[PDB]
Formats: structure tokens, sequence, C-alpha cells
């Protein structure tokens, strides 16, 4: 309670500094071309910086959760205000971390590598981001308005109404994902029609390269595996709310069908944090190579693959809880068919970086370590799908290092890949390549010297979501060294934010604008393209420009209040039944009042 | 050429995923209410729920085909759209006075594990198709000072085709819970 | 003129179907819906919309059929 | 410890796998500085690498079904298995007897466990018996476990955190079988019916031998509603900020 008095100072002080600092006069520049702006470039940069807020959101709460596991006995963190700070730490990421890191290098990369002009619905796009944003500040505001909550990103339904007790917590996280939830719908809803109907003349569907395929494989997983994520939070939220039986242990319902339900959503979106980030990686180790992504109808062949046998694996996440053996056998023989489509794409990068050439640039090095420690982490996931051995390191740390290899290495270093690779677009020159190579050093030594032990942690016997270990056969070096290397990897954060302070070798469309940062009707006319890497062919080969006189006029898709004035009636709706209003609403129906007179306003525009 | 008929469709797909969860809920719900009310519903009642939107479709499967497709009946459009208006206050009005006659025995999500499901696989369900009237109402405001022509005013069509999809789950509904 | 006749036969399937009960009940309610939404799909954006909702049907069965499947 | 030799066997598979990828970078690259019919001939090694697991793994999936390490379809001995918040509860239906947050099983003998939970979902992890098993609140689950050598077997919870669900760390031994006899005499408290209701407060808790079965409550393994009628009965229901304590009204027997 002590610690929690400061920060709502320092919140309120950030809110204070917001007014005279920056509100002098911001209805002409803020409220104008941002905030309910229509470009997609636009769009992309507000998805990253709060994906880099909520890494400090999130550092400062990864940072203190190893400072408390430090050692045994250790009474920095007691039993809550960890299981609330471990829970915030888990859902700040992937959620509002990774989505709006992986989105947002979506929705810039993609449009400009495929010729439109902005996106299919460059409306419905708006909103998408305050979707999300809301539903940022929503679970955000639960540090110290009311409470948040302490039963896990997973957050079990046996644990989550009555047996948990406090009212402020599940709500944001069922009220704040179930927003971002339709937000991020609408993302890829928006994506999967613009990289279909919106392509240039001459861009074939085969050849686009392929980066734009990984993206168009996310934007298909959101669709189907979110809806269920809308339904599965609702029918909680109706459990929590509204007075529903659907997981109550009281009323008789079914504990385990709210875990089903999560999961169905679950392991598929977990490939879609890792398929932008597997698309971002094939461009960089194939630009800087300059060679060919040897392998197409064996690579973009092998994208399709986990888009569907994701949906046929969903049940490796159970296991212990005794399913009918025969159903806990195929999806364990399913989850293997999911190693070798993932395996192939490996094969991929190596043979298109030997015979080609290569300068050890800074986005390289982000390349050159994702292939080893995605792959010690994959090299454990085999292993936690051998259902008949998943009973003995189920949770206990060996199942939390395994996955932190998965999507660190995964996402977080292509989020940190395509933060670098594609700065250039975003402002003026780039960052500084030799003090760069500081950043990238440290935070990839500490990185290992975290969760490796942790395999020896989980292996040797400390189980996950503890405290305390106790003196264990002398097994308290190995935790130290963890948060020594948790520590070790917080130097750098510091670092990475340094770099900013200061304020190439390209194959396709990336350099290939008029200059750096493009303009907003982005290309002046629409490549010819006919053939799978643009930019190579349209350097050396020929030069082809953007000739004058043979322009033409503008889009016109200008800019509307409503997306934020929709969204604002979500976080209002959606904070109105979280923070206490049990039963029902006063609040909560009113925002439901105000985003349904919007849609009326959404059919009632001309424009 | 307008794409939001592909986009809003591709969002007819994700509630196939929608029902589906809801429908896994209930399949799994099913053998419940251990400590309750055993389910017993009117079954006159379902036929005439299920052939009130059987003839709704009835009425526009046609009700653009025969319209703006096949010669122009422009006139029509207050004629074929307002009729089928109606038919969606049926459902509506025959399923809340379902829900208040539910309040004998079996009311709401409180009584019993498995009338949370049905109140809820048949409540975004009922939602569903009523936000839709106010979307086909939504677009009979245009002949006023718009009065578009077809191929143009896809309102209509994005509109009409969203309420078409309410009718597959409500047949998959008739055979899912009855 | 032409879909009268399949709004026509649509109705004999719910008739049919309240005699099933007043596999072999589970198809005939995709059945129902085949001949409702082939009058409006293809072609120009077609095989890409029907294409969209084919898979969300394959989840269904995964989803229903997976989770009754425990 | 029976899937025990799959973690080491399987250990050098990917140890191997690891370094395949170190003469894949580490020999060329440097080499390398300014300063078709592969990849489908490649389609035949990894699923040798997944199909000699994807036989072994449901040769064991299987096999945890029936009677596993122990003898053959002799010595049945059930043990229900039920988890209450943070504290663990073990009844004996042969003799009535029943003992909390500890369990003394004889070595070299089936044990049929029937494994359930009272509030929250839990796990008999056990790290020296080796697969656990989810307390599912609503049925019971059999699992059936051995020991291995004489000594002491470290045990935890699956630990769905909650508050106080680290420290659930109940310790289990593994002796003889003239000793087990003797113990098991020597006992017969009894059940004393409103000290079960004592039970369902998580707080921390010592010994509590109980020499008679508590089964003949509502079998605990079916009607999981017994967290109504157990914290409430007695008048609390946590928070999260200020007045708890357990909301007022004493009665128990907690640590000190
Ligand atoms: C995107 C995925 C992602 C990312 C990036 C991280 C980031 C980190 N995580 Fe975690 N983690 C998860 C995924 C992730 N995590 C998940 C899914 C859970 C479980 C969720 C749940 O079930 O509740 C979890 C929880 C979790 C656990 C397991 C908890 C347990 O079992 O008891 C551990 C183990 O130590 C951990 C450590 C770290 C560390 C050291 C980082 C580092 O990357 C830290 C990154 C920090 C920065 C980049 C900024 C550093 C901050 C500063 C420099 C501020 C210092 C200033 C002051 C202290 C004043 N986090
Ligand atoms: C980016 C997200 C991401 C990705 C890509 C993966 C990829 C994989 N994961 Fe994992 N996983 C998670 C995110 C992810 N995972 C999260 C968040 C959890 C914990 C959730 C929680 O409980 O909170 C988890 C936990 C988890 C579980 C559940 C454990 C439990 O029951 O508690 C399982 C079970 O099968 C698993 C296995 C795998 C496998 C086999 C792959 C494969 O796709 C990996 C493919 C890679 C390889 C197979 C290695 C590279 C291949 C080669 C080098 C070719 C040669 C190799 C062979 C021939 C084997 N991981
Ligand atoms: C920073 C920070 C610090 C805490 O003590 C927290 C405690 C609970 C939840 C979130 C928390 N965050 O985010
Ligand atoms: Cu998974």
């Amino acid at each position: 309670p002590l610690i929690l008095g400061a920060q709502v100072s320092i919140a309120l002080s950030t809110i204070a500094i917001i007014f005279v600092l920056t509100y002098f006069k911001k209805w002409k520049w803020l409220w104008s071309e941002w905030i309910t702006t229509v470009d997609h470039k636009k769009l992309g940069i507000m998805y990253i910086i709060s994906a880099v807020i909520m890494l400090f959101r999130g550092g400062v709460d990864g940072l203190m959760m190893r400072a408390q596991l430090a050692l045994p006995n250790n009474s920095f963190l007691d039993s809550n205000h960890y299981n609330e700070i471990f829970t915030t730490h888990g859902t700040i990421m992937i959620i509002f971390m990774a989505m709006p890191f992986l989105i947002g290098l979506i929705n810039v990369v993609v449009p400009l590598q495929i010729g439109a002009r902005d996106v299919a619905f460059p409306y419905l796009n708006n909103l998408s981001f305050w979707t999300f944003f809301v539903g940022a500040m929503l679970f955000n505001i639960s540090f110290v308005i009311g409470g948040s909550p302490n039963a896990g990103w997973t957050s079990y339904m046996p644990l989550a109404s009555n047996d948990m007790s406090p009212g402020p917590g599940e709500n944001y996280y069922l009220l704040g994902l179930q927003i971002a939830g339709i937000g991020t719908l609408m993302t890829g809803i928006n994506f999967m029609v613009t990289i279909l109907k919106m392509r240039t003349k001459g861009m074939t569907l085969m050849r686009m390269p392929m980066f734009t395929w990984t993206t168009l494989i996310t934007m298909v997983i959101i669709v189907f595996a979110f809806p269920v994520l809308t339904v599965a939070l609702a029918l909680l939220s109706f459990d929590r709310l509204f007075g529903a039986h659907f997981f109550t242990l009281e009323a008789g319902g079914m504990p385990m069908l709210w875990a089903n339900l999560f999961w169905i959503w679950g392991h598929p979106e977990v490939y879609i944090v890792i398929l932008p980030a597997f698309g971002i990686f094939s461009e960089i180790i194939s630009s800087f190579a300059r060679k060919q992504l040897f392998g197409y109808k064996a690579m973009v062949g092998s994208i399709i693959a986990i888009s569907v046998l994701s949906f046929l694996v969903w049940t490796h996440h159970f296991f212990t809880m005794g399913n009918s053996a025969s159903v806990n056998s195929f999806f364990s023989i399913t989850t293997m068919a999911i190693s070798i489509p993932t395996g192939v794409k490996i094969f991929n990068w190596l043979f298109t970086m030997y015979k080609g050439r290569i300068s050890f640039t800074t986005p390289m090095l982000w390349a050159l370590a994702f292939i080893p420690n995605f792959v010690i982490g994959g090299v454990t996931g085999v292993m936690l799908a051998m259902a008949a051995a998943d009973y003995q390191y189920h949770n206990t740390y060996f199942l939390v290092s395994h996955f932190h290899y998965v999507l660190i290495a995964g996402t977080v270093f292509a989020c940190f890949a395509g933060f670098i690779f594609w700065y250039p677009k975003m402002f003026g020159h780039k960052l500084n390549e030799r003090i760069g190579k500081w950043f990238f050093w440290i935070f990839m030594i500490g990185f290992n010297i975290c969760f490796f032990p942790q395999y020896f942690l989980g292996l040797q016997g400390m189980p996950r979501r503890i405290y305390t270990y106790g003196p264990n056969d002398g097994w308290t070096t190995l935790n130290f060294i963890s948060t020594v290397g948790a520590f070790m990897m917080g130097v750098g954060f510091l670092i990475l934010c340094y770099n900013i302070y200061y304020s190439g070798v390209g194959r396709t469309l990336d350099w290939a604008t008029s200059s750096a940062i493009p303009p907003h009707y982005n290309f002046a006319v629409l490549p010819e393209v006919k053939s799978q890497d643009a930019f190579l062919h349209m350097k050396e080969e020929k030069t082809e420009l953007y000739p004058e006189s043979k322009f033409k006029k503008i889009h016109m898709p200008s800019n509307s209040g409503r997306p934020f004035f929709m969204s604002v009636a979500f976080g209002l709706a959606g904070f109105g039944l979280v923070f206490e209003w049990y039963w029902m609403g006063v609040v909560g129906l009113i925002g439901v009042l105000l985003c349904m007179v919007l849609r009326s306003f959404e059919y009632d525009n001309g424009y | 050429g307008r794409l939001n008929i592909l986009g809003f469709w591709i969002f007819l797909g994700a509630e196939i995923v929608l029902f589906s969860t809801l429908f896994a809920t209930f399949f799994v719900l099913k053998n419940r209410t251990a400590g309750g009310v055993l389910p017993d519903e009117l079954f006159e009642v379902n036929l005439v729920m299920i052939m009130t939107f059987l003839l709704l479709i009835s009425s526009f499967t046609c009700g653009i085909a025969v319209h703006e497709m096949r010669r122009g009946s422009l006139k029509g459009v207050v004629i074929w759209t307002i009729i089928t208006l109606l038919l969606g206050a049926g459902f509506v009005g025959c399923e809340i006075n379902e829900f208040v006659h539910y309040v004998h025995e079996g009311a709401a999500l409180s009584t019993s594990a498995f009338w949370s499901g049905f109140f809820v696989l048949l409540g975004t369900h009922g939602t569903h198709v009523t936000i839709g009237i106010f979307w086909i109402t939504g677009i009979l405001i245009q002949l006023k000072k718009r009065g578009l022509t077809p191929q143009t005013s896809s309102k209509i069509f994005i509109s009409s085709l969203y309420w078409h999809f309410l009718d597959v789950v409500w047949i998959f509904i008739f055979t899912g819970v009855y | 003129x032409x879909x009268x006749x399949x709004x026509x036969x649509x109705x004999x399937x719910x008739x049919x179907x309240x005699x099933x009960x007043x596999f072999g009940f589970a198809f005939i309610q995709a059945a129902l819906q085949l001949l409702m939404f082939m009058h409006m799909t293809e072609s120009e954006n077609g095989t890409i919309q029907v294409g969209n909702t084919l898979f969300g049907f394959f989840g269904a069965i995964v989803i229903v059929l997976g989770s009754i499947w425990i | 410890q029976q899937s025990d030799l799959i973690l080491l066997s399987i250990g050098f598979m990917l140890f191997i796998v690891g370094v395949v990828f170190v003469l894949f970078t580490i020999i060329l690259v440097k080499y390398r500085d300014r300063k078709t019919f592969l990849e489908v001939v490649w389609t035949v090694i990894p699923i040798l690498i997944v199909i000699a697991l994807s036989v072994p793994t449901v040769q064991t999936i299987y096999s945890l079904e029936k009677a596993p390490e122990a003898t053959k379809d002799k010595e049945p001995l059930v043990v229900y298995a039920t988890s209450v918040d943070w504290k663990w509860v073990f009844s004996y239906p042969e003799q009535d007897i029943e003992t909390v947050n500890y369990l003394n099983i004889p070595v070299d003998r089936p044990i049929l466990f029937k494994i359930s939970s009272a509030d929250s979902m839990a796990s008999l992890w056990i790290p020296q018996l080796g697969g656990q098993k989810y307390a599912m609140a609503g049925m019971l689950m059999d699992q059936y476990l051995q020991a291995d050598k004489v000594g002491t077997y470290e045990g935890r919870n699956a630990n769905f955190t909650g508050e106080h669900f680290a420290d659930q760390e109940f310790d289990v031994n593994a002796v003889t079988e003239k000793d087990f006899n003797s113990w098991v005499k020597k006992t017969q408290p009894k059940l004393t019916k409103e000290k079960y209701d004592e039970l369902m407060l998580p707080e921390n808790v010592d010994e509590l031998t109980f020499s008679s079965t508590h089964l003949k409550y509502v079998d605990h393994g079916q009607d999981a509603e017994y967290a109504m009628e157990a914290r409430k009965r007695l008048g609390y229901q946590a928070v999260s900020p200020h007045s708890k304590t357990d909301p007022f009204e004493n009665v128990k027997k907690n640590e000190f």
C-alpha cells in the first residue's frame, strides 16, 4: 500500500505535466492531424509507443518481481501485491505490448510494401487503435484507482469470482481485453481486405514477398481467434457481473469450460504474436544479405500449415487434468505436427544467407540473435508437446523458461528488429550504429542467464508463481542467477531510451519511397512490379521512377472525430462496470447508449 | 465498386466462431441442472419462431434479386424492406415474452448453469437480431435527401447479408438447443 | 421468380426437422443453410467471399466436436 | 520417475539439434564476409524425429491409465485426496482414518489416489512420484503412484496462486510394510464433524491427525458446492483492502 501511493501522485503529476507544458493550444495539432487521423502511417506509430510505455510499466514490474525472487525469505513483495504484480506484467505484454507492437509494425510496413494508398477501411482502423488504447488505460488504471487482478494472465474461473474476492480485480482483465479484442478483431479485418483488393498492378499473389504474407497469416488468425475471446470474457463477464453460472462452482457449472474457451483462443493467438515476428525477420535477413529467399513452394506453403494446425493443438495446455487419454495423445501427436511446419522456416533463412554477402549492422544483429534463441526455446516446447512427460514439468519454471525463450527471442526481438531496420521511415536519419551495438549485447546476454538457470530451477524443484523457494538442496543460487540476468536486461532499457534522445541495402518497397519519411498519399504512381523483389529490379535493372506529368488526384479519406468518442464510450462503460457496480451498471449502460448512437452516425455520414 | 461488401463479410465469418464458442459452451453445459429445474419449453412456439424467420428470409432472398437486380423496383424498397422489417420484431417480441414467461421457474442465468448458456446462446443471439432492425431502418433514411441507385448504395446489401447470417445459427440453434 | 423455388423448398426442411424428433439430423441443419446462402455469394469478390465462410464452420466442428470430445 | 528416462534420453536428442545449428552458422559466415531439390529431400527426417517420439510417447499415455509403477492387478489401496484452499486433505476409505497436509504410503504398493478439490483447482505434484493430476472441484480423478526407494519425497501443489498457495508444500514419506500397519494401528482423535468445516478457511495449519474418515459428508468428490456451506456458514468472505482477518467471528486452530 505504501508503494502504490507514490505513483498515484506520479500518475497525477504526469497528467498535470501534460496540461502545462503541452496543452498551451492543441485543438489545431493534437485534435486535427492526430488522435482522429486517418493516414495508416500515423496510426501504427501510436501502437508501438504504447508498447514502449508498457515496456517500462512491464519493466519495473519484471525487475521488481525477480528482485523479490533474488533469494529465499526475501521481504520485498508480500503474497499479494505480487500476484497482482506478476499478473499485470504478463497481461501488459502480449496483449498491451506485443499485440500493439506487432500490429504497429504491421499497420505501417505492410501497406507500403503493397503500393496501396491507405488500408481497406482507414476509418474503422482509426477506432481500432483507441479500442485497444482505452483497454490499455482501463488495465493500467487498476494501479491505484482499484486493484490489479491477481489470477495470472490466464485467470482460471475457480479462482476468479468469490474464491478470489477482490471486486475490481478480474473485471479490469475482463473488460480491458473485451474492448481491445474488438479493436484487434477489426485490425485483422482491415488488413485481410487491404492485402487482397488494393494491391498494385503487377503485384502477383504468390510473390509479394514473404513478410506481407506472414502479416496476411497474422490477420487471418485474428478474425477466427478473437470472437472466442469476445465471448469467453463475455461469458466470464456475465459470471462476474450479471450473475451467470457458466463456470461457477456453486450452481454446478463446469469450472474447466472457461479453460477450454480461453485456450481455443489462446494458442492460435500465440501464433499471432509469432507470425509477424517471422515476417519482419524474413526481409531483414534477405535484405542486408542481398540474396533471394530460396524456397517458396515450401516456405509460403509452410506458413499456411501453422495457420490451421493451430486449432488442432490448443488442447496441449491441459493434459494434467486427466483427459480421455486418447484425446491427450491426439493433440500430443498433433503438436509435434506443428513443430515441423515451423521447423522448415528456419532452414529457409540460412540458405538465403549463404553464398550471399552480408554486413553486420544493428538490424542484422537482431536477426543474427533471433536464429538460435528461438530454437533453444523451440527445443524445449517439443518436450512440452510430449503429454506423457508434460505431467512432470507442468508449470515449474521449466515451462516459464521454455516460452520466454520462444516469445522474447521471437516477438520482442522482432519488435526490436522492426524498431531499428524501419526507423528511417519514422523520422530523419537513424540510430547510432556503434552505440546501438552496446544495447544489443547487454540485452542478449542477460536474457540467457535469466531463463536458462530456470531450466535447472524448474527441473530441480521450483514451481512457478511462488514468492519464496526455501533452502532445498542448495538450489538458491540458480534462483539468484536468474535474478541477476533479470536485472541485467533492465540495464539496457535506459540505453534504449538514450538512443532515442538523439532528436541501407533495401530489397522491397521500403526505401523505394520518394525520400525518407514517405508522404500522406504514399507513392505518386503505383509500381508495375511484375516480379518477386521490387527494389533490386528497380535499381540496377533499369531505373524506373515517378515521372512528372503522370500524376493524378488525391484519395480524400479525411478525418472524423467519432472513433475517439466511440472508444471513450467503450472505456467509460468498461470502467463503469469494473470499478464497483456489481449487479448492474448505471454508467455502463450509457457507454452502450453512446456507442449505438455513433453506430448510427457510422451509416449517417456521407463521405 | 465498394470493398465494404467483402470487409463486413469476413466479419460475418468471425461470428461463426462466436456462436460456435457458445455452441461448445452450451453443448458441454447440456447435462447439468444437478440441482434446479429440468428444461420443458413450448414446442409450437419453436416452429412459430423458426417458421416466422424461415419466412423472413423468403421475403428477402427475392427482396433484392427481383428488386434491384431484376428490373428496377425503386418504389418497392418502401415495400419489400419495410415488410421484412416488421418480421424482425416478431422474433424480438416472441423471445422477450418467452424470457418473461421463463421468470416462472428458470429465470435469467441464476437458477441453473444450463439456463446461463441458453439465455446467452440466445442472448447475444437476440442482441444481433435487435441491432439489425436498427441497421435495416438505419438505411431506410436514404430515400429523402439521398435516394441512391443500386450498385452504389451498398448499405442495403451489406446490412441485408448481415441480416441473412442470423437465420444460419438460428436454425442451428433450432437443432442445437432443441 | 427464381428465388421463390428455394424459399418454398426451405420451409419443408423445418417441417421434416420436427418430424425427426416429434448425423442424420445434424446434416439437415447444415443443408438448410446451403440453399439459403447459395443465392448471394459468387462471383467477382467471390471465391474469397464464399471461401472465407468455409473454414469458419471447421472451427465450429473443431470447437463443438472438440469440446464434446472431452 | 518412470518418464524420467524420456527426459534424460530426450535431453540429448535436442542437445544434438542445438549443436547442428552451430555447424550451420559458425563454420561459414566468417569465411563469407566483405572484409528446390534440397527442401523436398529434407522432408524425410523431420517426421523421423517426431515419429520416433509419436510412438513411445503414445505408448506411455496409455500406460499411466491402467495400474502402472506397482506390481499387478492386486493390492488395491484407495486414498481420497481433496484440495481445499492452501491446505491438503487425504482420507482413507479402507479404515476410518483421515490425515491433513501429510501422507504416508508403503513402498512397492499400488495407491489409487482419488484426486479432487474443495474450493480451488489444484494438483498433487510430489516431485519424487513423477506425474501430477489436477484436483477438479466437482469430480474425482483417479491416479496411481508408488515409492522407489525409502526416503523423503517432497510434495507441492500446481500452485494456482491465491495468496496462500506458495506454502502448500506438504511433505510425504515412503516406508516399509511392517511399519505401515503398526503406524495405522496406533492412531485408533476422530471426525469431529465441525472441525471439518473448520478447515475450508484458507490459513496455516499444523499436523491434525484425525482418526476417522470424513467421506460420510456428501462425498466431497461430488457436489463441489461445499464452498458456500464452508466459508459463509462461519461468516467470512475476504476482500483485498482492509477489514479482512476473516470478517470477524472467531473459533479456529491457527499457527502459534
Ligand atoms: C512478451 C512476453 C514477455 C516479456 C517481454 C517479459 C519480460 C520479462 N519477464 Fe516475464 N512473463 C511473461 C512473458 C514476458 N515477460 C508471461 C506470459 C508471464 C506470466 C503471466 C501470468 O500468468 O501472470 C510472465 C511473468 C514472469 C515470470 C514468471 C513468474 C513466476 O513464475 O513466478 C518471470 C521470471 O522471472 C519473468 C521475468 C521477466 C524479465 C526479467 C523480463 C524482462 O524482459 C524485463 C523487461 C524490462 C524492460 C525492457 C525495462 C526494464 C525496466 C527498468 C530498467 C526500470 C528500472 C527502474 C527502476 C527499478 C526504478 N516474468
Ligand atoms: C510465440 C508464441 C509461442 C510459439 C511460437 C510457441 C511454440 C511451441 N510451443 Fe509453446 N507456449 C507459449 C507460446 C508459444 N509457443 C506460451 C505463452 C506458453 C505458456 C502459456 C501459459 O501457461 O501461460 C507456452 C507453453 C507450451 C505448452 C503447454 C505446456 C503446459 O501444458 O503447461 C506446449 C505443449 O505442447 C508448448 C509447445 C510448443 C511447441 C511444440 C511449439 C512449436 O511451434 C515450436 C516449433 C519449433 C521447433 C519445433 C524447434 C525448431 C525446429 C527445428 C530446429 C527443426 C528440427 C526440430 C525437430 C525435428 C523437433 N509450449
Ligand atoms: Cu499452445
